[PDB]
């Protein structure tokens, strides 16, 4: 259901830019990466269309 | 406060996944009257006697 005829689909942009750290062995005391999740500033919006007679 | 006069507080994590804690103690010493304390000075501790 759409409450007022407008549907907005929000999407993540650049999913490859989220940085994670994984250790293979003998963990150290190095600084961790700092990141965030970015969104699209112009998401696609759907508005309902009519079929009538 | 953990013990009377001593406290422990958590401070945070420092971008290296290392946490820190602050441990503090406050103390002092008071002498109410001058004749409650005395000091003997110049005490040698390396002298030995002989028993013949």
């Amino acid at each position: 259901p759409v409450e007022a005829g407008i549907y907005r689909v929000n999407r993540v942009v650049n999913p490859d830019r989220v940085a994670i750290h994984s250790e293979a062995g003998a963990g150290t005391e190095e600084p961790l990466p700092e990141t965030y999740v970015d969104y699209e500033t112009h998401p696609r919006e759907y508005t309902l269309r009519s079929i009538s007679t | 406060e953990q013990a009377p006069g001593l406290s422990v507080r958590f401070t945070g994590i420092n971008r290296s996944a290392i946490a820190s804690y602050l441990v503090t103690l406050y103390t002092s010493l008071a002498v109410l009257t001058d004749d409650a304390l005395a000091v003997l000075d110049g005490v040698a501790v390396d002298q030995f006697h002989e028993y013949q």
